[PDB]
C-alpha cells in the first residue's frame, strides 16, 4: 500500500480515513465524559462523520445464511472507492442511523433510505 | 489488571486538561462581563430624579 | 460450542436470569430450533446489543430524536418483556406468541410498568377461547395467514 | 540495559505515525548528548532555537483549542508552530543535501511563509526550492563554500522569495507584503 | 584504550530533516533508535546508509565511507 | 477620463513578458527533465550489460 | 436643469476610478493564474510522458 | 534547617522567601492570561518583588570567568542575611533589573547600579 504502485487517491481516502478514525478514539472520553454538547462545531461534524464511516464499513456476507436470512452481497472496487470518497467529502450526512447498517451497495443504500 | 489503569489515567489526564481550560476562559469572560454591567448607572441615575 | 455470560451487576439490576446478551453466543446458530421461532424471531441480539450501546452512549445527550426514541421505547420494552421468575416453565407456542406479539409492536401503548402483567393476563385468556390455534403448532411447526390474522 | 549504556535517543511513537507526521519522531524526548559539538556553524545559526518555540507551540494549543478570544502575540505563536510542524514533515525515499535543508529552514524561522495557508504550505516550498535550483546558483555555491551564510546573500534570497510569492497560488491566496 | 581517543567534531549527515535539526550526530558517536512494530526504523536506516552517493563520487577517501550492513 | 486608459498598455506588456518568460522556463525544465530521465535509462542499460 | 448633471457626473467620477483599477487587477490576475497553470500542466505532462516513454524504452 | 540550629532570623526569612515564590508560582496563570495590568497594586509590587529576588538570587562563579572574564567571590553568612533581611521590604523595587544581578556583597552591587 504505496503510491509507488497504487493509485494516489486510494492513499489519500485510506489517510484521510485513518486520520478521521484516529480523532474519533481521541475523542471519545471527553465525548462520553462531558457530552457532545460541550466540543465546538468541528469536533461535533468530525464525530458525525466517523458514526457514519464506522457504521459504514459493517457488510454482510453469505455464509452468514446459516445464522441470518440475509442474503449475500458484493461490491467492486471503483464503487468503494467512489463511495468512500464520497462519505468523507460529507455529502451524506442528512440519512439517519439505520440507514448505514448492514449495507452492501450504494444502491442498497438509497432503497433502505427510501424504506424509512 | 494493567491496561485498565492506562486508560483510566489517559482519561483524567485529558479531563484535567479541559477543565483547566475551561476554568481559564472563565476568568478571561469575567472581566467583560464587570466591564459591561457598569455601564447603566447614568441613566438609571437621571431618570429617577 | 457456545457459552453463557452472568454478572452480579445485572443481577441485582433487576434482570433475575442475569445474562448478558453482548458476549454470550452459540456457534451451531439457529438451524436447532425450530422454522416458526425463526420465523418470528430474528436479529434480536443484534437489536439489543445497539440498544444497550445507544443508551450507554446518549445516557446525557441534551436532545433526542424521532428515531432515537422510539428505538429506546422499543429496546426499554424489549428488556422488560424478557423477565422470568424461578419455577416458571413454559412451552414453545406461549413462547413463539410473546416474542411475535413483541417484535411487532403491538405493545408499544401500553406503558413500561404494565408490561409484564398484561403479557401475562393474555396467555390466560387465550387458553379457553382460540385454543385450537396451539393445536395447529403442534401439527405444523409454523404459522399460516388464516392463523396469524386471528 | 542498552538505555544506560549508550548516550541519545530516538523515540518512534505510533501515535504520531498513524496520522499527520510520516517521519513520527518524538520530540520532547528525544536528545542528544554531544549538541552543538557536533553541528554546521550555519546551521546553528540558522536553527534560532526553535525547540521552545515547538514545545509552548503545543503547551499553547492545548489550551487554544476551544478557545477563540487570545492575545495576538499567543495567536502569532500558535500560528508559527503549527507552520513549523507543518513544515517538519517529507517523504519517503527523498534524502536532502544540507543547503536546500538550511535553506528552508532559514525560510521557516525568519516568519516569510507566515501568510501562507497551512493546507498547501508543503507544495508551494517545495516548487521555490526548485525554482531556487534553476535560475539561481551562487548561494548554493556559497553556502558549500564557506559554510556560513552572509547578509547579502540573505538579501538576495529575500528578493527571491518575495518575487516567486507574488506569482504564487493554491486556493483563493493573496499575495501581500 | 582511553589514551588513544578525541574530542568528536565533524558534522555527519543523515538526510533527514528534523534528525540533524534536533538531534545531530557526528563520528564516533553511538545513536540508539528505539522504536514500536510497523514504525519506519529500517526506512530510516536504508535513507542514511544511501545518502552517501554523493560523498563517494568525490576523488579522495577523506569524504568517502564504508557502510556495512 | 484621459487618465483612465492608461494602465492598460502596461498590463498587456507584463501579459506578454509573463507569457514568454514562462513558456521559456517550462521549455528548459522540460527539455531538462528529458535529459536527465533519458541519461539514466540509457545508464542503467549499460548497468544491466 | 443642469446642476444635477454636474452632481451625476461628479457620482460617476467617485466610482469610475475603483472600478476601474479593480477590473484590472481582476484581469491581471486571471492571465497570472492561466499563465502559470498552463507552464505547470505542461512540466507534468512533460514529466509523466518522458517516464512512461524512459519505462517503455 | 532549624530555627534552633541557624538562628530564628534565617527560618523566617526562608519561609519568607518560600512564601512569596509560591504566591509568585500561583499568580503565573493570571499573569499569562489578563497579565500584570488587572493584578493588584499589592499584587503587582510583590510580582516585581518576586522577579527581583529570583534575579538577586543568582551569583557570579569561578569558573564562569572563562567565559565571562570576572572571577568569582564568597560572602560571609551575616552579611547574605541580613540584606536578605532588608530586601524582605522591597525596597530596591525601583533599582534597574540589569543592575539585580549579584557578582558579590550589596555594596559592590549598589555602587554598579549607582553607575549605570
Ligand atoms: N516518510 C514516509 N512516507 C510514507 N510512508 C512511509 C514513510 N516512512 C515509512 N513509510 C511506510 O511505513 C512502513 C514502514 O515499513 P518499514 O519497512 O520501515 O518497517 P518498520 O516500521 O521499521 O518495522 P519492522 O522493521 O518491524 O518491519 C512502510 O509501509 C513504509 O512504506
Ligand atoms: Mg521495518
Amino acid at each position: 500500500l504505496d503510491p509507488a504502485i497504487v493509485g494516489d487517491e486510494h492513499y489519500r481516502v485510506a489517510q484521510e480515513v485513518i486520520r478521521i478514525l484516529q480523532r474519533y478514539k481521541d475523542l471519545q472520553d471527553i465525548i462520553a465524559i462531558l457530552g457532545i454538547d460541550e466540543l465546538s462545531e468541528e469536533d461535533k461534524q468530525l464525530v458525525n462523520r466517523a458514526r457514519r464511516i464506522e457504521r459504514f464499513l459493517s457488510q454482510n456476507m453469505m455464509a452468514a445464511e446459516q445464522f441470518t436470512g440475509q442474503p449475500g452481497s458484493t461490491v467492486p472496487l471503483k464503487e468503494t472507492i467512489e463511495a468512500f470518497d464520497k462519505l468523507t467529502k460529507g455529502e451524506f450526512d442528512h440519512l439517519p442511523e439505520q440507514a448505514f447498517f448492514l449495507i452492501g451497495g450504494l444502491d442498497d443504500l438509497a432503497k433502505k433510505a427510501e424504506s424509512l | 489488571t494493567l491496561r485498565e489503569l492506562r486508560g483510566r489515567i489517559r482519561s483524567a489526564g485529558s479531563i484535567k486538561k479541559i477543565t483547566k481550560a475551561q476554568e481559564l476562559i472563565a476568568t478571561s469572560r469575567i472581566a467583560k462581563a464587570q466591564a459591561r454591567v457598569e455601564a447603566a448607572r447614568p441613566y438609571a441615575a437621571e431618570i429617577t430624579n | 460450542d457456545g457459552q453463557c455470560f452472568l454478572e452480579s451487576d445485572l443481577f441485582n439490576q433487576g434482570v433475575r436470569p442475569a445474562i448478558n446478551v453482548g458476549v454470550s453466543v452459540s456457534r451451531v446458530g439457529g438451524a436447532a430450533q425450530i422454522k416458526a421461532m425463526k420465523e418470528v424471531a430474528g436479529s434480536l441480539r443484534l437489536d439489543l446489543s445497539q440498544y444497550r450501546e445507544l443508551e450507554a452512549f446518549a445516557a446525557f445527550a441534551s436532545d433526542l430524536d424521532a428515531a432515537s426514541k422510539a428505538q429506546l421505547d422499543r429496546g426499554a420494552r424489549l428488556v422488560e418483556l424478557l423477565k422470568q421468575p424461578q419455577y416458571s416453565p413454559l412451552a414453545v407456542e406461549e413462547q413463539v406468541v410473546a416474542i411475535f406479539l413483541g417484535t411487532q409492536g403491538h405493545l408499544d401503548s401500553v406503558p413500561v410498568e404494565d408490561v409484564q402483567r398484561f403479557e401475562s393476563e393474555l396467555l390466560e385468556h387465550v387458553k379457553a377461547s382460540h385454543s385450537d390455534i396451539f393445536d395447529g403448532i403442534r401439527e405444523t411447526k409454523k404459522l399460516s395467514e388464516e392463523a396469524e390474522e386471528k | 540495559n542498552v538505555i544506560s549504556i549508550t548516550d541519545g535517543q530516538c523515540f518512534l511513537e505510533s501515535d504520531l505515525f498513524n496520522q499527520g507526521v510520516r517521519p513520527a519522531i518524538n520530540v520532547g524526548v528525544s536528545v542528544s548528548r554531544v549538541g552543538g559539538a557536533a553541528q554546521i556553524k550555519a546551521m546553528k545559526e540558522v536553527a534560532g532555537s526553535l525547540r521552545l518555540d515547538l514545545s509552548q507551540y503545543r503547551e499553547l494549543e492545548a489550551f487554544a483549542a476551544f478557545a477563540s478570544d487570545l492575545d495576538a502575540a499567543s495567536k502569532a505563536q500558535l500560528d508559527r508552530g503549527a507552520r513549523l510542524v507543518e513544515l517538519l514533515k517529507q517523504p519517503q525515499y527523498s534524502p536532502l543535501a544540507v543547503e536546500e535543508q538550511v535553506v528552508a529552514i532559514f525560510l521557516g524561522t525568519q516568519g516569510h511563509l507566515d501568510s501562507v495557508p497551512v493546507e498547501d504550505v508543503q507544495r508551494f516550498e517545495s516548487e521555490l526550492l526548485e525554482h531556487v535550483k534553476a535560475s539561481h546558483s551562487d548561494i548554493f555555491d556559497g553556502i558549500r563554500e564557506t559554510k556560513k551564510l552572509s547578509e547579502e546573500a540573505e538579501e538576495k534570497l529575500v528578493s527571491v522569495i518575495n518575487e516567486f510569492k507574488k506569482g504564487f497560488q493554491a486556493s483563493d491566496g493573496s499575495s501581500v507584503v | 584504550s582511553v589514551v588513544q581517543r578525541q574530542s568528536v567534531s565533524e558534522p555527519l549527515q543523515t538526510g533527514i530533516k528534523a534528525i540533524d535539526a534536533m538531534t545531530p550526530i557526528g563520528r564516533g558517536q553511538r545513536q540508539l533508535i528505539i522504536g514500536d512494530r510497523k514504525t519506519g526504523k529500517t526506512a530510516v536506516c536504508v535513507d542514511t546508509i544511501l545518502n552517501q552517493r554523493e560523498a563517494w563520487l568525490t576523488g579522495d577517501p577523506k569524504q568517502q565511507v564504508r557502510c556495512v550492513y | 477620463l484621459a487618465d483612465a486608459d492608461a494602465m492598460h498598455a502596461k498590463a498587456l506588456a507584463d501579459a506578454k513578458a509573463e507569457s514568454e518568460k514562462v513558456t521559456e522556463e517550462a521549455k528548459q525544465d522540460s527539455e531538462r527533465i528529458a535529459a536527465q530521465l533519458s541519461e539514466q535509462a540509457g545508464s542503467e542499460a549499460e548497468r544491466i550489460k | 436643469a443642469e446642476r444635477e448633471a454636474m452632481l451625476a457626473k461628479t457620482a460617476a467620477d467617485n466610482r469610475k476610478s475603483a472600478e476601474q483599477v479593480a477590473a484590472a487587477q481582476a484581469d491581471y490576475e486571471k492571465e497570472m493564474a492561466e499563465a502559470r497553470a498552463q507552464a505547470s500542466a505542461l512540466r507534468d505532462e512533460a514529466r509523466a510522458a518522458g517516464r512512461s516513454v524512459v519505462d517503455e524504452k
